[PDB]
C-alpha cells in the first residue's frame, strides 16, 4: 500500500458513449464507493444463474439504487492507480454543472473523452453544438492540457482495426479544432461493459499494440485505460505561492469569536501568520486553524478550513472576500480587470454595457463589459480586430470589466482559482473568462 | 428515461447553536417534480460548527439547482449559505 499523489480527472462524452458505466467500472474495481450496495447486488446476482455476475450488471443495480435516494455515500468519487489517488467527475449533463466546472473546487488535471465507436453514435457525439464539445472547450479554456480518449463500444463494431483508426482520425480532428494536440493524447479502444482494456488488456484485438503519447521527456506507451490514467503527468501544486483563501462563510462562535471558513487555493495558512482580507483591507492574526475534527498546524492548498481571528466582526468580512498574507503579496480589491472571454452558445449577442452577474471563486457580482478591446483567434490568441462592436457565440475577446461592488480577483497566470469566472444569463452560463490583467 | 444527476449539497448554519434537525427537516420538505432527496449527515467543519451534507437526485431538465439552492436559502432562520459539495452524472 504505497503513498499516493492526488489528481483530479473529469470524464466527458455524449449520452450514448457509455461514459457512466466506464467511470463506474473504474470506481468499482479501483475505489471504494457505496461498497455495501455493491455487496448486496453481488450476492443478489446469484439469482441470474449459479453465482457468476458481470460488474456492469451490478453497476446497473447500483444506479437504480442511487435513483431511489437510499445509497449512503456522497457524490465525491475517488479511485486509485499505482501512483495516484484520483478524484473523478463523471460530468453531469445538467446545465448548472457548467458554472460548477468553472468555479467549483477541484479543477481537472486531465479530461477523459469517451467516444462511442458505433457509426450513428460516433457522429452524434462530435456535433459542433453538442454538450461534449462544449465540455472539451471549457476544459481547454481552463488550462486542462492533458487529455485521454477512450473509444468505447468496440464490441459493437467487432473490434475492427479500420473502424478504430477512422475514429482516431476523426476524433483527432475534433480535438484539434478545440485546441488539443492529438500527438500528446492516448487513444484507447475499450469495452466499458465487458472490461476490455480497462484494468486488464483485451484479447479481442490482436492488431492492438497499445496506446502512445508524446511527452516532454519521451514517448509513453501502455495498453489499458488504467495505465493511461496512471501516466497522467504530476502537476505542480501552489504550496509555495502567496496565500489566497476565498471566504465561503463567516461565523460568530460564542467564546471563540470570528471564524471565517473557506478553501485554501494557493499558499499555506498557519496559526501566527498575519492575514489581510480583501476588498475591505482588514488585517489581523490567525489564532488557530481547524478542519473537520482536527486542529491544524497548517492548512494547505485544497483544505477547507475554519480559522479564528480577533478584532474582526462578522459584519466587516463576508462571503466572496479573499484572505491572504499581509507579508507576501496581500490581496487587494480592483477598480477593473481585463479578461479573455469565450462566448458560449446562447440566444443573444453581447455589446459594451452588458452587465450580467459573474461568479469568480466565491464572489457573485454583476460586472459591466465596459469595453470590448479586441477580438482574437481563440487557439493562438492572435488579435483579429481592435474594438469589435459586438460578440457572438464562439468568439474569443479581450474585455475590460468594471465590478459593480468591491471585488478581489487575480490574473489567471498568477492565481488560477481567482482568475477564472463564469458569466450567467438566460438561466445558463453564457461565457467563460480568464483574467489577464487587474487594476489593483 | 430522463437524464439525471446526483448532487451533494452542503447547507451551512448560522452558528454552533443552530437547530440542525429543523434545518434538514426544512430542506427535505422542499418538493419539486424530478427531485428525490437522499441520505444526509451532519459533518463538523471546525470550532463546534457542523454543516448539513445531503444528497439529492435530479432530473436535469426539470430541476434547476440554482433555484433549489435559492429555495433552501429562504430558511434564513437556520441557513447561512448552500454550496455544491460534489455532483455526478447518473
Amino acid at each position: 500500500g504505497k503513498e499516493k499523489s492526488h489528481i483530479n480527472v473529469v470524464v466527458i462524452g455524449h449520452v450514448d458513449s457509455g461514459k457512466s458505466t466506464t467511470t463506474g467500472h473504474l470506481i468499482y474495481k479501483c475505489g471504494g464507493i457505496d461498497k455495501r450496495t455493491i455487496e448486496k447486488f453481488e450476492k443478489e446476482a446469484a439469482e441470474l444463474g449459479k453465482g457468476s455476475f458481470k460488474y456492469a450488471w451490478v453497476l446497473d443495480k447500483l444506479k437504480a439504487e442511487r435513483e431511489r435516494g437510499i445509497t449512503i455515500d456522497i457524490a465525491l468519487w475517488k479511485f486509485e492507480t499505482p501512483k495516484y489517488q484520483v478524484t473523478v467527475i463523471d460530468a453531469p449533463g445538467h446545465r448548472d454543472f457548467i458554472k460548477n466546472m468553472i468555479t467549483g473546487t477541484s479543477q481537472a488535471d486531465c479530461a477523459i473523452l469517451i467516444i462511442a465507436g458505433g457509426v450513428g453514435e460516433f457522429e452524434a457525439g462530435i456535433s459542433k453544438d453538442g454538450q461534449t464539445r462544449e465540455h472539451a472547450l471549457l476544459a481547454f479554456t481552463l488550462g486542462v492540457r492533458q487529455l485521454i480518449v477512450a473509444v468505447n463500444k468496440m464490441d459493437s463494431v467487432k473490434w475492427d482495426e479500420s473502424r478504430f483508426q477512422e475514429i482516431v482520425k476523426e476524433t483527432s480532428n475534433f480535438i484539434k479544432k478545440v485546441g488539443y494536440n492529438p500527438k500528446t493524447v492516448p487513444f484507447v479502444p475499450i469495452s466499458g461493459w465487458n472490461g476490455d482494456n480497462m484494468i486488464e488488456a483485451t484479447t479481442n484485438a490482436p492488431w492492438y499494440k497499445g496506446w502512445e503519447k508524446e511527452t516532454k521527456a519521451g514517448v509513453v506507451k501502455g495498453k489499458t485505460l488504467l495505465e493511461a490514467i496512471d501516466a497522467i503527468e504530476q502537476p505542480s501544486r501552489p504550496t509555495d505561492k502567496p496565500l489566497r483563501l476565498p471566504l465561503q462563510d463567516v461565523y460568530k462562535i460564542g467564546g471563540i469569536g470570528t471564524v471565517p471558513v473557506g478553501r485554501v487555493e494557493t499558499g499555506v495558512i498557519k496559526p501566527g501568520m498575519v492575514v489581510t482580507f480583501a476588498p475591505a483591507g482588514v488585517t489581523t492574526e490567525v489564532k488557530s486553524v481547524e478542519m473537520h475534527h482536527e486542529q491544524l498546524e497548517q492548512g494547505v492548498p485544497g483544505d477547507n478550513v475554519g480559522f479564528n481571528v480577533k478584532n474582526v466582526s462578522v459584519k466587516e468580512i463576508r462571503r466572496g472576500n479573499v484572505c491572504g498574507d499581509a507579508k507576501n503579496d496581500p490581496p487587494k480589491g480592483c477598480a477593473s480587470f481585463n479578461a479573455t472571454v469565450i462566448v458560449l452558445n446562447h440566444p443573444g449577442q453581447i455589446s459594451a454595457g452588458y452587465s450580467p452577474v459573474l461568479d469568480c471563486h466565491t464572489a457573485h457580482i454583476a460586472c459591466r463589459f465596459d469595453e470590448l478591446l479586441e477580438k482574437n483567434d481563440r487557439r493562438s490568441g492572435k488579435k483579429l480586430e481592435d474594438h469589435p462592436k459586438f460578440l457572438k457565440s464562439g468568439d474569443a475577446a479581450l474585455v475590460k470589466f468594471v465590478p459593480s461592488k468591491p471585488m478581489c480577483v487575480e490574473a489567471f497566470s498568477e492565481y488560477p482559482p481567482l482568475g477564472r469566472f463564469a458569466v450567467r444569463d438566460m438561466r445558463q452560463t453564457v461565457a467563460v473568462g480568464v483574467i489577464k490583467s487587474v487594476d489593483k | 428515461p430522463a437524464a439525471k444527476s446526483i448532487v451533494t449539497l452542503d447547507v451551512k448554519p448560522w452558528d454552533d447553536e443552530t437547530n440542525l434537525e429543523e434545518m434538514v427537516a426544512n430542506v427535505k420538505a422542499i418538493e419539486m417534480e424530478g427531485l428525490t432527496w437522499g441520505a444526509h449527515q451532519f459533518i463538523p467543519i471546525g470550532f463546534g460548527i457542523k454543516k448539513l451534507q445531503i444528497n439529492c437526485v435530479v432530473e436535469d431538465d426539470k430541476v434547476s439547482l440554482d433555484d433549489l439552492q435559492q429555495s433552501i436559502e429562504e430558511d434564513e432562520d437556520h441557513v447561512q449559505s448552500t454550496d455544491i459539495a460534489a455532483m455526478q452524472k447518473l
